[PDB]
């Protein structure tokens, strides 16, 4: 998942697991997803289970 | 001074003249006399505008009172005609919430709160009942948008917004699709705001989908529990009514008193110009509406026949009283009183749609979750399944049942 | 098709009449029978009476209204009349041209003017043109402020460029003795751009308060919509010099031209109604018997009146009433206080006359591409603006702007930050370093 | 200035104003001069009447609200019993020991 642009007008949109979670097709993400500032502004992360 | 009024019936004109005489007697100490001019509403908007221009503006009426009869009817022609010269217009039977716009309707005041303020009442019902999960079913008209905006602002003030604000196009009976979309929303409290026909169609769709059963709470305004809609209203609907919204005599008396009180203060200053009397060639502002509408808004009546008289920054009735009723056995019964700041229930018992005699939680948590995963070898091994419906069973080095 | 052109006030009727019979309608089949009427009175009663009589004794489908006053009541009355009589009306000049939102339901009244969202977009484009990213918002309790703020927010976020939006104020101009609060909260502003939005009297009072506070200085810029500017001729003394505003085209768009391009819209729309549906009924009698007069639905012509690509860049008309492709201009207050034009905006295109925006602690600096001391090999990334560690550089001859970075650039940045002076960077054209 | 110079702690002495009150119609000049003030701490030296007039001129630029501190000598604050309304709350002053002496 990352934030990218589109060939149409400049509209922010995610992709991958982040996009699926934001759209609503999924309720939770269970995978090796890193915690960073960019992704922390839209979704909520739990306490890390692996440093 | 001359006071003009547009009333549906002649008897209402008699009441208005009696109220003007009473105001004159009460304020007879001053050397200012108030004269009453009354006209009858007409089916044609153009005819009404012509009449107001001819027999009303020509009399130099400082303010004009309007009361739209239930059976054009809306005071828009009068407001538009008076706005050219910036002459304040006071409406009594008008709650469309369109007139609350300062830019569109200039120099307009109302003695009754608009439908939008109803949203505030709902907020109280969401504070004494622990209802933090609601869904809005407003229409696509101006009234629905205003109500939704007011509710959203109120919720934001509490740092807790709604979840779905799905709307529908007015005049489209089919709402089954939207009802089905909202069915799987893990929410039970439903707030509706639409016309009588829209309310009836929404009720039909909800009943056909078994959405009016136990565990569902429905909140409406005033137009959804009257007329044909009331005939189609499912049992267990919490409606709101205005304590004094149909008796125009008390409103007329209060408006006459307030205008009489304001006029005396207005004339206690200099640089006062009379309103236009010819309205034939003149095309200039009367120069009197300003500093007069502000005085009217700032004029707090000591005590009227329907309660304290106050106006907000937008020029609308403030601190009104509502009656909260519950539809049980096809009979509306009052269950609470909203005194303008809080809601006080009575000794009556509220009958919910399910007849539980207890307020439902109004929110259920789904126990099924959808998980999205990616293919990472150390953390997620994904392998093709067998031809029976499950992949081969495997054991670890210690012979444990590896779970897939 | 009967079309009535009504003029109010003083206007050149001969020029309009001559221009009317100057359009080639061979490509279409309309037969635009145009009737020109001129008056001086603007009283609601006279307007309604004239509209009523003209429609009665004349098979006029469309109506074009012009005015020279500045009263929005005229526009409201025109909208109400159009809604009641179900007859299209087009406001071009004067008060009728003022844009009003929330039109009456089933109304066929259209106006020549932009909306608040378009003006906000123009302001954002102007700010991004000169690399102005730090700004604030100051809006009072006036209708449309919510839409303005929402449009500004929608944009700022939906962008790859970097904006700040330090804070947004409310400034309720109704509380008695509230001047203290207004002055206290106005002192917190620090962004060069304020983007005010209020009426004219409120704007003057706020400008006076800000001047007292300390704003409106050498390093502050104020941009306001067309509402604040109001009448260009009347410039209150409280307006600070250098105030930017976005207005409609009233100098290069004359009344004879404005009256034209509107009759063509009606003729096209009409044709489309007739051609598409094999017919185009126009049954209006005078003003009355709404059931008898307006019994059938006239919404068929609505879908065609909002799409006319004759000459005005598709001349798209929004359902609200405004046009989606207007011609806007930017006006700046000069030393003589005349509201001189600066640039033009059309089809999301900005053509400004100032490449540096001429306006103390400001000076020009000359550089030249060289070893890592100064590097100019950076034009523009996907975002279209300079990077984080680069600075604008206007390469004279053309004035294309590129990005500069390197040892000297970092030294200059640190020196400017320490000494607190502003600079504009441009490259040298003739010569490398210097020789006598 | 002498105390500031002969010290190893930085102060930066942001600004030093000199208001003139003898000339009439000088309110605009005083207001213009008071604009160029941004330090959170301001030291004042004048008479009681002059201090009251300056404070009245203040509260318009916005130098009397939260985030500003005013310290004045005993000259500015005379009879402690009489406190003019123009004096902002939180003002600090230094006085001689006259209550415990
Ligand atoms: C309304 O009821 C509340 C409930 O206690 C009470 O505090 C208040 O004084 C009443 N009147 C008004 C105007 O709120
Ligand atoms: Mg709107
Ligand atoms: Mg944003
Ligand atoms: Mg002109
Ligand atoms: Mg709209
Ligand atoms: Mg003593």
């Amino acid at each position: 998942g990352t934030q990218e642009r589109v060939n149409n007008s400049n509209k922010k949109e995610w992709n991958g697991m982040m996009g699926e979670l934001l759209s609503g097709q999924a309720d939770m993400i269970v995978a090796p997803l890193t915690i960073n500032n960019e992704r922390a502004q839209y979704i909520e992360f739990s306490k890390p289970f692996k440093y | 001074v001359n006071i003009g009024a547009v009333l549906s019936t002649r008897k209402h004109e008699q009441m208005f003249r009696e109220a003007v005489n009473q105001a004159n007697k009460r304020h007879g100490s001053w050397k200012i006399q108030l004269n009453a001019t009354s006209v009858t509403h007409k089916p044609n908007a153009i005819q009404m505008a012509l009449s107001v221009c001819e027999d009303l503006i020509s009399s130099q009426v400082y303010a004009i009172l309007v009361s739209h009869p239930p059976t054009h009817f809306t005071p828009t022609p009068v407001s538009y005609t008076a706005g050219f010269y910036r002459i304040p217009v006071l409406g009594l039977t008008t709650r469309m919430s369109i007139y609350s716009d300062k830019s569109i309707h200039l120099s307009f005041l109302r003695t009754v709160p608009p439908y939008s303020h109803q949203s505030s009442v709902w907020f109280e019902m969401m504070r004494v009942y622990s209802w933090n999960h609601i869904i809005l079913l407003v229409s696509d008209d101006h009234e629905g948008r205003a109500a939704q905006k007011r509710l959203e602002t109120l919720l934001e003030e509490r740092e807790s917004k709604a979840e779905k604000v799905l709307q529908f196009d007015p005049g489209t009976k089919n709402v089954t699709a939207l009802l089905m979309e909202a069915k799987e929303l893990e929410a039970r409290v439903i707030i509706l705001s639409a016309s009588e026909d829209d309310a009836a169609t929404v009720y039909r769709a909800a009943a056909m989908l078994n959405m009016t059963g136990s565990g569902y709470v429905w909140l409406v305004g005033e137009r959804e529990i009257s007329g044909n809609a009331l005939r189609y209203a499912p049992d267990g609907i919490l409606g709101l009514q205005l304590i004094n919204g149909k008796n125009e005599s008390a409103h007329i008396s209060d408006a006459v008193g307030v205008v009489a009180q304001a006029v005396h203060e207005l004339l206690e200053k200099e640089n006062i110009t009379d309103p236009p009397r010819g309205c034939v060639g003149n095309t200039n502002i009367w120069k009197t509406g300003p500093l007069f509408k502000r005085v009217l808004m700032s004029s707090k009546y000591a005590d009227g026949v329907t309660g304290r008289v106050e106006f907000n920054e937008d020029g609308d009735r403030k601190f009104a009283n509502y009656s909260i009723m519950n539809l049980q056995n096809r009979k509306l019964v009052q269950v609470g009183i909203y005194n303008g700041t809080h809601v006080i229930p009575n000794d009556r018992k509220i009958i919910w749609p399910g007849g539980e005699t207890e307020k439902p939680r109004g929110y259920q948590m789904s126990t099924r979750l959808k998980i999205v995963t990616i293919h990472q070898e150390p953390f997620v091994y994904v392998k093709p399944t067998l031809s029976d419906g499950t992949c081969k069973e495997e054991f670890t080095v210690n012979g444990d049942p590896v779970k897939k | 098709i009967g079309i009535a052109v009504i003029l109010v006030g003083t206007s050149d009727e001969v020029a309009i009449k001559d221009a009317h019979e100057k359009d080639d309608f061979h490509h279409l089949s309309v037969v635009p029978r145009v009737e020109l009427v001129a008056m001086n009175e603007t009283d609601p009663k006279s307007i309604i009476t004239r509209i009523c009589d003209l429609m009665s004794d004349r098979k006029i489908q469309g109506v074009v209204f012009a005015d020279d006053t500045d009263q929005e009541a005229i526009a409201q009355i025109l909208d109400f009349i159009s809604a009641q009589t179900l007859t299209p009306i087009l406001g071009i000049h004067g008060g009728s041209s003022m844009i009003m939102a929330d039109k009456d339901e089933s109304s066929m009244f259209f106006q020549f003017g932009p909306s608040i969202e378009q003006q906000a977009s123009v302001m954002l484009n102007i700010m991004e043109e000169y690399d102005w990213y730090i700004f604030s918002i100051v809006t009072t309790y006036f209708p449309g402020y919510q839409d303005f703020v929402n449009k500004i927010r929608s944009t700022i976020e939906n962008s790859f460029v970097g904006w700040e939006l330090e804070e947004v104020l409310l400034l309720d101009m109704s509380l008695d003795d509230g001047d203290s609060k207004i002055q206290n909260q106005l002192k917190k502003l620090q962004s060069p751009i304020i983007l005010l939005y209020c009426t004219k009297e409120e704007a003057t009072y706020i400008f006076e308060v800000a001047n007292s506070v300390g704003l409106t200085g050498y390093g502050y810029t104020w941009i306001v919509p067309s509402l604040v500017a109001g009448d260009t001729d009347t410039v209150p003394a409280e307006f600070p010099t250098g105030l930017i505003s976005v207005s409609y085209d009233e100098w290069d768009y004359g009344l004879p031209a404005r009256v034209r391009d509107g009759i063509a819209i009606i003729t096209t729309a009409a044709s489309d109604m007739l051609s598409e549906h094999s017919f185009i009924p126009e049954p209006k009698s005078s003003c009355y018997n709404t059931h008898e007069k307006r019994i059938y639905q006239s919404n068929m012509l609505n879908r065609y009146l909002i799409n006319v690509t004759f000459e005005g860049r598709n001349l798209s008309f929004s359902e609200d009433g405004y046009q989606m492709h207007p011609k806007l201009v930017i006006i700046l207050l000069n030393k003589e206080r005349k509201w001189e034009r600066v640039g033009k905006w059309k089809d999301k295109s900005l053509q400004m006359k100032y490449y540096v925006w001429p306006r103390d602690d400001h000076l020009s600096i000359v550089t030249l591409e060289e070893a890592p001391f100064v590097i100019v090999e950076s034009v523009d990334p996907l975002s279209g603006t300079c990077m984080r560690n680069t600075v604008p550089c206007q390469k004279r001859i053309g004035y294309i702007k590129k990005c500069c970075k390197g040892f000297c650039i970092d030294i200059l940045k640190k020196i400017s930050k320490s000494v607190k002076f502003t600079y504009d960077l441009y490259l040298v054209t003739n010569g490398k370093h210097g020789k006598k």
